[PDB]
């Protein structure tokens, strides 16, 4: 399995690729939490914002999968997409994240 | 003991470890020991039931002595709630009664642990209006598992990809078979 | 070491969690955020809540005892347990982690 | 079924493979099961009989289904006329009449694989006025196979050469004794 | 790229350190979030705060830079720093993330 | 037979080779035959009990037989006075009485082959004031042994240290209990 | 591919047991010669008959198929099949035996 | 060395492909034998003919060389090749198959 | 086991090489046929006759023992005999033709 | 060859194992030393003793038949055996030896 | 387990070394042999005297040791010691020697 | 080094041996003991007698040598010499036997 990690400028938003994601048999489970605060340098000046943090499920095989239907949806240009294996997990819900999907 | 009692499986590589795990395992909680006997291929098998606070108890001190990460132990597991149909399976091997409705599918699954074996079974029988038939614990099969299932080819499937999921490399042989003969039946 | 991630539908049982897992000498710190919504298709319909994370610190010898306890523990039949470990740490917290436990 | 009915014997790696084969040879014709269990070191044999016929379409279906070549399958007979003889311990393990003449000679022998133990028997009891004694499959084991048989000591030596001559590299022992002691007669 | 993961007692302080990290081209991006419940025992007793988390982007090579540099800044004598390497990453961001800094 | 009849211990690689072994020997000598059967995983286990005299004689027709140094033969033993505690195991398992001291001690041995388990049991009970419980032969073990035995500390360490002296590297765990729990007194 | 050799005591039951395996879509052709004559000893006395030989093609994966029917239907109790496998063989007739099965 | 085996469906063409194979120094010895019976399915019925069966010998560099020329010559389109290979064979004719060609 | 080829002017003399060879134990069965014609050149001249060709069976262990007696009894200075081991063989005639040896 | 090395408490016991050991052809040479001191605890006391010592020849095949026979016959429940080998021998001893076994 | 062989020029101080080695636990047995005759030359002559000489059992484990307390107790400056281990061994006795040290 | 060990019938012989041994620089020590008794079958009839047991030491350069002497001097016509090489010794001895030779 393997983890994937994303942020959106919206909660309306995030919940729309969350749920466009999921009519399609990508995934298993989706993890949204917001109030998230982006500081950064623009032309040189500090800037803040709040955003949503997004977080997600799936197994080994379908990563790249899920990683292409993202960056085909994703509404801002350069969108950010974090991979993350998990190093242990139970055989719960290894068959569980299976079965959802 | 709860209605789905929580069960302790750890398969050991020596005997004497396994007497030493039982020893300090009793020690440690007032569980209540189903059985520790020598098994194939010589491995040592212990089973254990009890409350789910005594049997974590239980499982402190066996692995704190098992000498964990040392390559003797090979597999543990553990099942809060074990599903009621499970039960008379559990102690001894009850043949369930004879086969009621013809047009019934069967599945046969294999694999190369008991726990493994035991924990997908649970949770397939947690998933679907399925009945269990069959199941052997690695005697006279040097230390291997397998069982057997029957239900409806729809929930048949969607069993079968939770079945690979919960198994994974440990899964040897899983299978399908739709309208099974008159001459096996009872037969198996 | 390693990290443990896991989630709770309710803070207090999160923390009472936390809390008998300290008791044990299982752990050194433990780690909660709260208002997380979990969306999923039930049956066919999408949901959505509000629970808890749970993010968990320890030495690599002491992973599985932790995830045993947690299994031994957590309410729900089927509980979440991810497991990670860092690449890299700095002295001083493996001295801590050590320390604390 | 024929008075010397045909004898279908195939051994699988897989039971869940012994399972579809079985499933699909009952599709195929109507043979009787003898009988279909997990065999040790975890083996699945199938046994069958019925017409010549019906036992050659449900070895169709069988190597049909059975993946000829992929290696799952390791051993497989049959045979057309099985000897009167042979039936009483098919079976069941039924203990032979106690031993009437005391200067009898008799060999031992032992194989790798069923069925090239119950050909060669099957052949040996063809050739000569010798008699089976004893003979075990494939349990607590791990697959192998033994049989025993009496006689005088010229035909006793024509059919080693025959057993020889039958089993070739599946061949492990092979033995000869003309005198017995008391203390063993019955006492096998 | 790696992965840089830290806590902070308080959010100025963090907002602090974040500031200074980014005024020397060390880093690209920062990450921050309140509202931290630690519980640990302390001489033998339970205790509860609240405090931050933040989260840190970097390339491979960078990492030990930044590692330092933090060791260097840091209030508390004995800081939280993790490390994680994500073990994919798209193109774009691997781009953006030479770009910022 | 003697209070303490001569045990005469063989374990080889072949049936067929011990039963020439069995027959040469009972040419020899006229010892008594206690049991020859096969044995796990596959193993010929032969015993035998007579006068030293008659037993040595046997022996000497058993090892000319046994194609000493081909490799067909893997361990042999004898022993010349069976301690009177022995005896009731030999036959049979016959559990031990209930244990009548709460305040014992317990080890648990474990070998690789029947023979060094047997000669070092012996020698254990003839060193100190210990009382044995429980002892597996080979069976379904896959040719292995272990034993087990109670005492007082002090000599418990005496016979562990004699045991390692006695096994060498045929030893494979060896192991000290000082206060078992009351759960497994007779649970064993 | 391979070939299979048998022989049968009369031609007419060579030609049925032809006939029955050509039915079954088991084999691709069929060949046979007559007039063959068979000494051997017999309780120490020499024999002479006429008999006829059969010759089979088929290609390598139906090799036992062939056997197994030949066994399940030949007369005589003990009957005669030899295998052979050709070293080379033209793509031709490759095609075309398994153009017949 | 190694062995042709081809069939065709009289007598005199047999003869002429011997014929003219012999003429090109392409082999050493030629061997047919007459009345054969050719049994098969057409369109689903059971024939049955009367031709003949051409064994043949060469060593192992020129059965290409045969198997070519024979592919050149044949009447029928799809024309019968089968190659065997001697196991062993006495020098006598080793040399004498040598001594032919 | 193997098989020899073999082949002989007459049929009376194909007959005593048989006879001879069967009366020694050395095998265990004879396989002629006969109308066998012969073509071949001779100082540049093409050649035709009537001969009988000549098969054997053995196990193994008994070729060249065969092979030997063959060249020490055959009429003919150079004479015909070619060896063939089967791939596989049924249990049966293994045990048959050790039989009849 | 090997050496057997062994005591008994007294001469003539000692000559009685040797006499029936050379009786049954097990052995070519037998070796006596006596006024032998033993000394040794007993419940903690100190013993002192006098007995004969006893060295032995044979071949490396005979000697576990050489150990059996003194285990099944000397006379002490725990009998004193040791064996040894030499490295070296003169060839006329290891035909010696041979020679009056 | 080894062999360890010493020398002395009396008895009563052979049996001296002997008690004070067997009163400290280093020993099992003790062995003695008297009316030894020592021939060799000084500074250039012939000598012969009359000694004893003393063999040794022991484990393996435990040869340095009683190696170094005889060097720590014999009385002339250079004493003898040498050491053997003899190849093969009874179980009884290997468990003996355990025994009595 | 090496250990030689023979066996002469009377002390004065083998006195008479050592002394001849020593005159010539090959070795550094020699060792007997009498009162040896030595059982045999001679026409096949046991016999007993009184003989005397002679060791020795050497470095094992020297082995060969002494062996040869003593095969030149020794008075029975088949003589005993048997060699052992002790597997460890002190270095203080092998200096001496360097030393006395």
């Amino acid at each position: 399995m393997a983890i994937i990690e994303t942020t959106t400028p919206t909660e309306e938003e995030a919940k729309a690729i969350a749920k466009k994601l999921l009519e399609n048999r990508l995934i298993a489970e989706a993890i949204i939490t917001p109030a998230l605060t982006k500081i950064y340098r623009e032309n040189g000046e500090i800037k803040s914002e709040t955003v949503t943090r997004v977080t997600l499920y799936t197994e080994e095989e379908n990563v790249p999968k899920a990683v292409t239907y993202i960056k085909a949806i994703h509404p801002d240009p350069i969108p950010p997409i974090i991979v993350i294996t998990p190093t242990d997990a139970n055989p719960a819900y290894k068959g569980w994240v299976a079965f959802e999907t | 003991d709860p209605e789905r009692p929580a069960l302790g499986i750890l398969e050991l590589s020596s005997y004497a470890r396994g007497v030493k795990v039982a020893d300090a395992a009793l020690k440690a909680a007032p569980v209540k020991l189903l059985k520790c006997e020598p098994v194939e291929p010589g491995r040592a098998l212990i089973m254990l039931l009890g409350e789910p606070e005594d049997v974590a108890k239980a499982m402190i001190a066996a692995l704190d002595v098992a000498g964990l990460g040392s390559g003797n132990l090979i597999d543990y597991a553990l099942i809060p709630e074990i599903h009621p149909q499970l039960l008379p399976f559990l102690k001894e091997y009850k043949k369930s009664e004879p086969i009621k409705d013809p047009n019934k599918a069967i599945i046969v699954a294999e694999v190369s642990t008991v726990a493994a074996a035991i924990e997908a079974a649970d949770v397939a029988l947690r998933l679907a209006n399925v009945e269990l038939t069959s199941m052997r614990l690695a005697e006279h099969i040097g230390g291997r598992a397998s069982f057997t299932l029957i239900g409806d080819k729809e929930d048949v499937e969607k069993a079968a990809r939770a079945i690979r999921g919960v198994a994974g490399e440990r899964l040897l042989d899983l299978e399908i078979i739709e309208k099974p003969v008159e001459a096996l039946i009872g037969n198996e």
